[PDB]
């Protein structure tokens, strides 16, 4: 009731909220909203991220859609931006990635559950390794760090403050008041 | 209990799924029979669909470790892990009943939730163990390693005469 | 327990559905009875609704291996796996009580979730098993394979005299 | 509230979303949507696929409906297109099948679960064999590969990248920018 | 426990619902007591609410097959399946206590889901079982076929004197 | 949200969907829809069937309603038409029964589960036999085959392809393109 | 929902549906609909019955309401009219009780469950006997058969075909086409 | 356990709810104690809240059929069925401990779902059962039929002295 | 129906309610409402708090959003304000934090649940200690107390009355009548 | 459906209902309704109470809001007014507390469930004692009785009739007909 | 039970997960066997997937407190907690069968439900526990402490010969 109404009134101003674990449904909704807002190709889109992570394919779909449209996408980190949500936050257009002063950013490596015969398990393990390598490459591309350091740090979780994230390259600026957002 | 009475006639049963407890019981029985005079054979009857694999290996090297011969008799069915133990008896002393069925196939597992590194390590161990089981089965049979690799990829089911021809058993007994 | 006392009298009971544990127990009793003097008959009473088909064949093979004969007495109800074991006794020594009923029907199974190849292999094995049971029942009776195939498609329930006429039972006993 | 609104607004632009396992309900819904959009006889239809597969009969109904209507259908793979969803993606009109750069495609052979007597199991096993052969034939027809290659390749699970899928024949092009699609 | 002590006194207790396990136990005791001298009677006390119909028939056939006489006394209550066994004792040797009650009624079943052919076969066998049970009860009583068929249409509860008059029992014992 | 709007806009064009197991609820709904569309007695009604079958009485009510109204009923088989759904598919007006090229038709004999005393079981078994005979006779009437052939063929499960179904007599034509229906 | 809409239009014309077990809720909704349609004391009311029966008191309330209002009530049996649904179907105004050609009708006697002390069981058993006698009397009144015949027939379940129901007196006519009802 | 030792002392316990198993056990104990010298009394201690009717009547009929005297001692509590058994001992040999409490009330049941005819038959059965219990209680007490009917309409609770005055017991024992 | 309309009118009056445990959903909703009400740069926002607290990251998001917008936020403590709720109540703009006369306030140190290997547990324990230190610093900044006093008081649970909270520095004033409300 | 509508009309008539156990949800709704109705500061507010009571904090928030607004509150006791509901009923403005003739008023003492170490349990027990003392003080203030009598009387459960409650001081009058309310 | 007979031969089985009950049994058996002649050795066979650390430490301390030598035979598999106990035998008397697998990895836990202070205390405890276990394992092997730091960061699985080379196992036995 109230939530749908306030979210519609916010979407009327080109603002998208991603505030739950990333599964197929939420990724489908975010892709639909981005495609809908892509009708006007000269106005930017703001995405607010407070998520603990989620699935890999759904996040890949969201990332591809973000890189697909002509409109620039401004990513804002509020609260928690962990696991693949961090990847989506770092995937915004350069110069337009921000985080609030008391936000937490976490870097993680993929996890999966496998069951079947040895050949099927071999195939799925190879695919999981390929997915991990792809995520490492994309993170290295988006933050500017070398692919070696990202591998080392993603090994076991690494938590980052706003200023630490800005120094690392995950975000571009830390905002305090409303003068900073474009 | 008839099981103890048959124990006095050095007869051991494997009639359940292979697990840690059953494997422990089987090795305890084998060690107890070995502690007796080492000049009498041990007869083991197998009717099992398989089970845990490390427990199977424990039973296997327990049989390979003791001095007296172990005679394996197929019964009802001997599938997967049970087939490995049936073919592990001493040469010339592996037998099957006329209406028993034998099945062989590759190991199955479920590498649980973990990081990429953990899944890599577990999958490497699983591939190693599949190779080890295939080599072990190749040594106990007349067939080469490549043929055993080819025939294990899917489920293959053999009868008594087919098992005799293939090499999983030595003879099929119809009467005493 | 009266079961041990009847064991001293060479009497074996099959009053539950055929499973792995029951079949293991039954053949243990059979081997124990065969271990002593082989010039005495064994009496098996069957009151069972059927069960697993591998344990079925385990008990059947044990019955056809021992030298001592196994007289089989029908009991209350003998269906499916019970009927084949009842007809598997030594010729001239298969009996039924006057008010017992016998049922024969084709095997049932559930080919579990798997790929197309696995289901193909399992279905081929199921057809082979059904044909083997058909032939086995045909040999122990007087009827040919085609007639047993025709009568096995659906459930067929026979009384004592009907079973005597068909060939599943050699005689019906009323008193001792 | 939000999802229904954005989906209706997108359907007004002739865009259909298939972002869940394929069952009777979703197949019925996509068939109904295609039938309605068939009222306008010369405008194309876009289908976005992010699904892990589903039931055989429902997917065959969707395939037959897509091949039925006069309008061309453009299939787009975002995220995951696995098992029968891959078959639906490859079933689009020639020259109008694309995938995103991080799209990820899987080819899978059918699976089923049966119970009953020996005769019923025999009948159902024969039907499953027939279904597998039909799917292999349709995939061979749509992808331009020989039937033997498809049969051998689909025995296990094979995973495809966007460029590998393009070379294989499942799709015709890989998007990077909105200017690359009609 | 007192059950074995009473077994030495050749009395048998049936105080549970008739099932496969209970019927197996009861006829095992009957055969055991047969194994002793065949010139001593056996006493059976029946306090049961009914049970399965094949196990009932197994116990009945064992009682009719075993040589020495079987004494049946009613025990608190004797429902449908218990009534058949109570009336199955040797003529002139069926008794009841003054405050025990007897119930007779037609069989009940749950024909499982299946094709129309299977339902037809099962229903035909059900009708045959009903007719056979009514005929068996009519032979053990003075009342004819028509009266018995009429009376088990619904539940009919009889007291001790009513049971004696109808023919279910032979006498009512108030003291030793 | 979506499904109601799509189905309403389709029913506005005299399209009825039967895409779930046949029970009392959707049989009641289909009877209501047929009665409503019966207001105009000159236009035909199209019924789309994708169902695995269901209860006997509900399907019989649907059949009687279809034979009741004056408007002709055209039936389309898409996906699966099995058990009682096959009976409804072949119950359409002669010359107006079609199936899609990849549709599967299944003929199946009735099944039921009873409980109670012997007399009640006898009565219910007689009623089940009566229903089986009625279904065989109605299928023979609507198909053109003899009653004996239908009785022998329905003992087990027989699967039919579209062309096999057309040859058998359950359907009249196989649907390929939009020029088919009037 | 679509079902709500079609039911609204059907009730608007004049139709009332009863297609589920008779409980307190559906009896209340049937009584409300009858009371509202009683606004115009001249036009008739149509009631369609497809139900396996239900609670005795709710059906008694429905029967009393049908016998109360001045408008004539036409009863139509489609599919199953069993247990107390048969009683409701036979309770329509004389000359306006019909059934479809394949409509199947069952006559049943009441059943109940009881618990408590031996003094309460006596009262509840007497009340159950009174209810059974009342139902037998009402059925004898409405079908024209003698009370003894009705009691003897309802002692055990009897199943009725449409023509057998007409001969027995439960209904007045069997319709086949749209020209048979007012 | 002390239960066997008390068995050697001719002491029987009823300290649970009345049920088929407990009634069968108590009856076995009573018959076994009959097998001993028939000139020695039997002591039964009752601490029970009641239970099923038929088991109660079985125990009552055993006590009335057993030849030696059965002395009953109420201890803890004796309600419903337990009150019937406590008052059913031989006259002059029914006792209760000073702080025990006794309760009497009418039978309770739940006539399950069924047709009207079945419920009519069961209700008549219940009324007959209630009348029979009233008559039995009136026989064992000094009170007439009408008074016993009036008192058991609802729960009436009596202490030891009140029970002695009413007639449910014969004496209150404090110290041996 | 009722339960959303009154909230909508209150939001139209610039009143926000926070009366359930703070989680991701409600933090997202409160952030959306604050962003919407920020459309007018010059009107204050009143927030009513009756909650037992909740997740730390959600409270951080709400706190950052409250400190973000240009409009002053007036916090009213009603009922219970414990753990995170107390921190949010004390986070209002200076001179505009209030509580009702019977309002009850609790100060409580963070708690969490961990699982995994020793290294992961070490990392998460360090992060939890960092979070506790940050909360102590923010509370000391807002209430004007020293760090040592706050970190000593929060070791156990301390309960505050309205006047005790005012003396401590958590709130600014306690009213009894609507005259004193800004 | 119906309930929301009738409650909306009653709220338009300045009537508030409290007919469920008092918990945070119902307490936030009633406080919202009171704040909304406080827009017009000259019309009275009527509150009907039929509740068994609930949590102390929620009821205390309701009490504070009732004492907060400028409008007079008239409390009507109907059905049951127990525990905290009695406290709210007695909290109305003097001279405007009423009860129906067959109303029931129950005075109860607080109960709670505690767990934890022996140092936390001490704090929570002290807080519970403080809450009980505050409740007794407020009840004594609103009833006119001495604190000692209230403390003695609420040790166990005491039930009150309407006239007994009026004599005790919890209500001001007992009403029968429509001339009672001002 | 063969376990008692093996107890007579001074062999101890550890074939389940390490828990409080299993550790209690094992250390009770070790104390018992210490009570007899202190010059005979003790044989322990380990096939365990590991378990609790405190029970592990109890067994380890009992092993080093008991005077006669304890020889350990790796078998089937020896996971983390099993590896520590397996390597805890007396030097020169630690053995493994040819097909056994050995796994070592760091401790795991759930320092979870709690405030900040409790989690801090538990985390310091866990770090101390890990350091102590690693130091203990380093003393029983030839490798330095830093190598063990690096090696149990993730799972590392060793075969029989690899275990011999590393230092976990003294010698690998193929036959007696």
């Amino acid at each position: 009731g109230l939530g749908d109404q306030v979210y519609n009134r916010l979407l009327n101003e080109r603002i998208i909220f991603l505030g739950q674990p990333v599964d197929d449904d939420i990724a489908n909704k975010i892709t639909a909203q981005l495609l809908l807002l892509a009708s006007d190709p000269e106005k930017d889109i703001y995405l607010y991220i407070n998520s603990p992570g989620g699935s890999i394919t759904a996040g890949m779909a969201i990332y591809d859609t973000m890189q697909y449209i002509k409109n620039d996408v401004v990513t804002i980190a509020m609260g928690l931006a962990a696991a693949m949500g961090q990847f989506l936050l770092s995937a915004g257009t350069p110069g337009k990635r921000f985080a609030l002063p008391n936000a937490e950013i976490l870097i993680h490596q993929p996890s999966a559950g496998l069951a079947g015969s040895a050949s099927d398990i071999k195939i799925h393990a190879e695919r999981l390794l390929h997915t991990k390598k792809r995520m490492a490459e994309l993170t290295s591309q988006h933050t500017g760090q070398t692919i070696e350091q990202i591998t080392r740090d993603s090994d076991r979780d690494r938590w980052f403050d706003a200023f630490e994230a800005k120094e690392y390259g995950l975000i571009d600026d830390v905002m305090t008041t409303a003068a900073g957002m474009p | 209990d008839p099981y103890a009475k048959l124990f006095e006639e050095r007869v051991i049963f494997l009639g359940v799924q292979i697990d840690d407890a059953s494997a422990n019981d089987v090795m305890a029985q084998l060690l107890c029979l070995e502690s007796m005079d080492p000049d009498r054979d041990i007869s083991v009857y197998i009717n099992s669909p398989g089970g845990s694999f490390t427990a199977l290996t424990a039973i296997y090297d327990t049989m390979q470790y003791v001095k007296p011969d172990v005679q394996t008799v197929c019964m009802g069915q001997a599938a997967a892990a049970a087939a490995v133990l049936l073919a592990a008896g001493t040469p010339g002393k592996r037998m099957a009943l006329p209406n028993a069925r034998v099945l062989i196939h590759q190991p199955y597992s479920e590498t649980g939730r973990g990081q990429v590194s953990d899944l890599e390590i577990a999958a490497n161990e699983i591939l190693r163990m599949r190779s080890q089981l295939e080599d072990m089965l190749a040594k106990h049979s007349t067939t080469p390693v490549e043929k055993i690799r080819e025939d294990i990829e899917r489920d293959k089911i053999l009868t008594a005469e087919d098992a005799l021809s293939y090499g999983l058993i030595d003879q099929v007994i119809s009467t005493r």
